[PDB]
């Protein structure tokens, strides 16, 4: 059934204050290992 | 509104702030997004995380973000005073942000600012005595075709009349959380009297794809 | 040699690659006006007083930061260079306070001198100025932050040479304040040299405060004895009494700094 | 083609612009997204850069630099440093709300654009600097990125092509100047969002010191559609050097303020009266149009009758295209109050780094605030013009230009209204 009458983007009515950060915490396992500059910080 | 700090008894480096352990795991996931050796790039998320755990930034959240990222505390003070979201004073539980730039001032955001003022009994910058509503006046929130609009803590309330923002404030005082949407008939950003475009069904995979792919 | 050929006011000069436009003008003996550029600090480019015209280029370039390309004719005295200098000086003097008599930097002020040299001779600013809260960064450096032009020589010195990382800019826009944001006291062993590099009387010497004035001082070039570095100094006297101790430049000793004990 | 506009629905890139379909992965793959992405990735960087150069895509951020020429600055050998695509999802321009609609409603199109563009520029990851105010859109985008990882579309062996590519989302924290590409780079690096000087361009020294291309959400999201549909399909719309389709945000004093995808060189009057229902009170009620968001000079009714909505015809109309954000202002508008509020915006959103913006934008706000009341004299109008000409061109980034241009447009097209405001102040207060 082709629907062009209802707004299908209803998920953001249930986002809390930690939705973005828990999504980042979930996505932390899917990611490639970060590159290294060769030092701990530019003050090292 | 000031950009120097004075130690009040409730805002000092002996004010108790510390992250929860689930927020420490969130900070680990934040710092793993940046290259090894550029940990200072995690100042802006983690400090914003300190604004989500606490509601505002004392000068112990700034020093803790400085300490766990191994950055100097002045480099966190600069980030905290540069960016307008970081509350360096305690705000109300609902932080009402009225946009009053030109695409919203042309669609009468002044009436809504007056409506929030005469409803809450406060003015711009003041917090209500129950510490539930803080009213300030912000710049373009990026919802210009849905003007006039406000932001409450994550959410955009759009296409508002003064009655609509009175009703949103009434049901925020009652404990429920409203729907972040245009309070007119439309859904997100379409023309208000029906679709002038995108009426045809979308084509799907393979349509118009060039040869040699 | 990989020296490229650039032109300053039509005059040919051979420069190393990566030479800034300011250094190319400096090789032919011409000093571009500047407030944030300091030859021993890192390049900031945030005062725009060094804007010079490259010809056949419809945009002034920041000469403190822009590397030269091959065959640029740098126009140090052209009309839009002078208009850039006058406009930038007018914005520097718009919110700047009328403190020149009560300012210790008067007579030795870069803002005064290159207002006389490169700016207009009157004001169009018909508004009220800003006033900034004074900070307390020690018993050595008097701080009058209404006189600050936000050139960030403070911050680059304290970060790169003193290794302190406690000076910074708070806020945004015209309310951007240079300070420490807290009641914090900037006491390094080199904390006095921020009085040297500050081109205005925003940071002044608190022992030298109000006592003398630079045109009446006799400059005796001498040597430090407080340590075994042998830092070359100027003892400036007035009527047979020592008024202050400034640094001399010696490239191999004290490059242009002195310690707080020497000062 | 000679007259432009009336874009067909089959020729749309941003299907599901209005939130009327499923924005998630099973909805996006049912609308043409993520189709033959591996065959786009395997044909190399040179083929994708050639398809972007063929299409004539210019920068949708607002300056309109040629996108293929900009992305071919990364087609250079590795010097040990990684390479980064960075998506500019700030969108702080008043009038402009199109990138919010792309992130909120077509997020997988942005993720596929990150993958295809970072393949073209040899990039390692995508940092989507999203606006901090767009929280629901950021979590919306993170759900789409999780769906893209779990389908294997990005990450380790992205789309089965042997190409490793990450997609990160960095939230902003409330600074319009952090949409400027170097200040956005400085904001990702954890500092104050102050713009860098150029050169070094971000392709030489960008985020973290790496080769880096910052590109808008729209100029990235339309890139898989350019790779699938062909560059000549995208170049077959709009005038020459004004190719493609464009999102438009018509707000202000129109009957139906809306976002609409439209062909590039559409007339302004046709766009307003066709997609927004026209100006409130009729077209004769039109006073002015700010054509492309706040930074562009406004144009009066006698320019809006015939003007085309691309880069070049608005440059010839002594304004700019910008973000194609049409702010319509009717005859009931105190236009000095609107422009002075816009200059007030630019002094509230100004990072304080260099002298002409930090001092002169506040000084222009004080002069404009007196011009609203008329508390001045006409010799201060020309003086204000000179102040704008001392801010324009002498600043580090183009926010000084974007603060100077509304003042210059208001003076250039409404000097008599300023003069009558000031003379009636003078005759009712003396
Ligand atoms: N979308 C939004 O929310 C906003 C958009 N804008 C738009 O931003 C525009 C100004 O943007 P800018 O980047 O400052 O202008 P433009 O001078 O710099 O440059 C545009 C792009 O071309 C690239 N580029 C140009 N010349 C280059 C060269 N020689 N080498 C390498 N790369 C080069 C730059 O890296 C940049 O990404 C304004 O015209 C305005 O329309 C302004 C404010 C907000
Ligand atoms: C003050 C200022 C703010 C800007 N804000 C944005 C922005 O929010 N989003 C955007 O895409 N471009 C913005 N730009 C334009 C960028 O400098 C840059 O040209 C663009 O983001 C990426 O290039 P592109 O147009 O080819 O995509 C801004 C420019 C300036 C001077
Ligand atoms: S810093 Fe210079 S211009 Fe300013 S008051 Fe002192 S002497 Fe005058
Ligand atoms: S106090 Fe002086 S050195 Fe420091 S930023 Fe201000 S003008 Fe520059
Ligand atoms: S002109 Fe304004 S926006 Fe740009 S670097 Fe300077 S203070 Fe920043
Ligand atoms: S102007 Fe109010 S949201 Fe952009
Ligand atoms: S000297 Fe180049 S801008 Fe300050
Ligand atoms: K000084």
């Amino acid at each position: 059934p082709f629907d062009n009458t209802t707004y299908k983007n209803l998920q953001h009515h249930d986002y809390s204050t930690y939705t973005f950060l828990d999504l980042n915490l979930d996505l932390s396992k899917f990611r490639m290992p970060q590159p290294s500059s060769g030092r701990e910080s530019p003050r090292h | 509104a000031l950009f120097v700090h004075r130690d009040t008894p409730k805002n000092n480096p002996e004010t108790p702030f510390d992250f929860t352990p689930e927020n420490y795991k969130r900070i680990e996931a934040i710092v793993k997004n940046y290259p090894e050796g550029h940990k200072a790039a995690a100042v802006l998320p983690v400090l914003d995380l300190a604004q989500r755990q606490n509601g505002w930034l004392p000068i112990s959240a700034m020093n803790k973000v400085a300490e766990i990222l191994q950055v100097p505390p002045m480099r966190v003070y600069e980030v905290a005073t540069f960016y307008t979201m970081y509350n360096r004073k305690p705000v109300g539980k609902y932080h009402i942000q009225v946009c009053t730039t030109t695409p919203c001032m042309l669609r009468n955001s002044d009436s809504i600012l007056e409506a929030i003022q005469k409803k809450l009994g406060i003015k711009v910058g003041e917090t209500t005595p129950d510490k539930l509503f803080t009213l300030i006046e912000v710049e373009c929130l990026g919802a210009c075709v849905n003007a006039p609009m406000v932001q409450i803590n994550d959410n955009y309330y759009e296409d508002l009349t003064p009655k609509d923002i009175e009703e949103i404030i009434d049901e925020l005082k009652a404990g429920k959380i409203p729907k972040p949407g245009p309070r007119s008939g439309r859904f997100s950003c379409e023309p208000a009297g029906g679709l002038t475009s995108l009426t045809e069904p979308p084509k799907g995979p393979g349509f118009g794809v060039q040869a040699g792919l | 040699s990989n020296l490229i050929e650039v032109f300053v006011d039509g005059q040919s000069v051979m420069v190393e690659p990566g030479t800034t436009v300011l250094q190319a003008c400096e090789k032919v003996g011409m000093q571009i006006p500047r407030f944030c550029y300091h030859e021993r600090l890192s390049v900031a480019g945030n005062c725009r007083m060094c804007l010079v015209e490259i010809e056949k280029a419809p945009k002034v370039v920041a000469a403190c930061a822009m590397p030269v390309m091959k065959g640029w004719n740098i126009l140090t005295n052209s009309e839009k260079t002078k208009k850039a200098r006058e406009g930038v000086m007018e914005f520097l003097l718009a919110n700047h306070p009328l403190d020149c008599p009560i300012c210790d930097q008067g007579g030795e002020c870069d803002l005064q001198d290159q207002s006389m040299m490169f700016g207009s001779d009157r004001s169009r600013f018909l508004e009220g100025k800003r006033a900034v809260e004074d900070k307390n960064i020690g018993p050595l450096v008097k701080t009058i932050m209404t006189r600050c032009i936000q050139c960030t020589r403070c911050i680059r010195f304290a970060s790169e040479i003193a290794g302190v990382d406690d000076l910074g800019t708070t806020g945004r826009g015209n309310d951007m304040q240079v300070g420490t944001y807290i009641e914090k006291m900037f006491m390094s062993e080199l904390s006095g040299n921020i009085i040297d590099i500050c081109p205005v009387g925003a940071l002044t010497s608190k022992p030298y405060a109000f006592t003398a004035r630079p045109w009446e001082t006799r400059k005796t070039e001498s040597i430090d004895v407080m340590d075994a570095v042998g830092s070359n100094i100027v003892v400036s006297t007035r009527t047979g009494e020592v008024m202050r101790i400034l640094p001399r430049m010696h490239e191999d000793i004290n490059e242009e700094w002195i310690s707080d004990k020497t000062r | 083609k000679t007259s432009f506009g009336s874009l067909k629905d089959e020729d749309r890139i941003f299907t599901n612009l209005y939130g009327r379909h499923d924005w998630r992965l099973k909805g996006a793959q049912s609308r043409g997204d993520w189709y033959k992405t591996k065959e786009i990735l395997l044909k190399g960087p040179d083929w994708i850069l050639g398809e972007v150069k063929t299409s004539g895509l210019r920068g949708r951020g607002g300056a309109g630099f040629p996108t293929g020429l900009k992305w071919s600055f990364m087609n250079k050998p590795s010097d040990g440093r990684p390479k980064y695509l960075v998506v500019n999802a700030d969108e702080g321009e008043p009038g402009t709300c199109k990138d919010r609609e792309i992130i909120r409603h077509d997020p997988h199109k942005l993720v596929e654009g990150c993958l295809v563009g970072g393949r073209a520029m040899g990039a390692r990851a995508a940092y989507i600097y999203i606006r901090g105010e767009f929280y629901n859109e950021a979590s919306n985008l993170q759900v789409a990125i999780r769906e893209a990882y779990e389908a294997g579309l990005i990450g380790k062996n992205a789309c089965g092509s042997g190409y490793d590519f990450d997609v990160f989302v960095v939230r902003g924290a409330g600074a319009y100047i952090c949409g400027e590409e170097t200040a956005l780079i400085e904001s990702i690096e954890g500092k104050q969002g102050k713009p860098r000087l150029k050169p070094p361009f971000p392709a030489d020294v960008g985020v973290f010191g790496c080769p880096t291309t910052v590109a808008n959400v729209e100029t990235v999201a339309v890139s898989p559609t350019i790779c699938r549909r062909g560059g000549a399909w995208f170049a077959s719309f709009g005038r020459e050097r004004n190719s493609g389709t464009k999102l438009f945000n018509i707000s202000g004093h129109v009957n139906n303020p809306c976002t609409v995808e439209e062909e590039m060189s559409v007339p302004l009057k046709e766009l307003i009266e066709k997609h927004a229902g026209g100006v409130t009170g009729g077209w004769d009620n039109l006073l002015a149009v700010i054509p492309g968001g706040s930074s562009t000079p406004l144009i009066p009714k006698s320019v809006c009758e015939t003007v085309l909505m691309d880069f070049d015809a608005l440059i010839q109309a002594q304004t700019g295209l910008g973000t194609a954000a049409v702010i319509v202002m009717d005859r009931s508008t105190d236009i000095v109050k609107a422009i002075a509020r816009l200059i007030e915006f630019y002094k509230h959103e100004s990072c304080g780094q260099c002298t002409p913006c930090r001092e002169g934008v506040d000084w222009m706000n004080k002069v404009m605030a007196r011009f609203v009341r008329g508390d001045a004299r006409p010799a201060e109008i020309d003086s204000l013009w000179e102040i704008s000409k001392q801010i324009e061109g002498h600043t580090i980034c183009a926010l000084g230009d974007g603060a100077a241009w509304p003042v210059q447009g208001l003076i250039r097209h409404f000097r008599p209204e300023l003069e009558e405001r000031m003379q009636r102040f003078a005759q009712q207060h003396q």
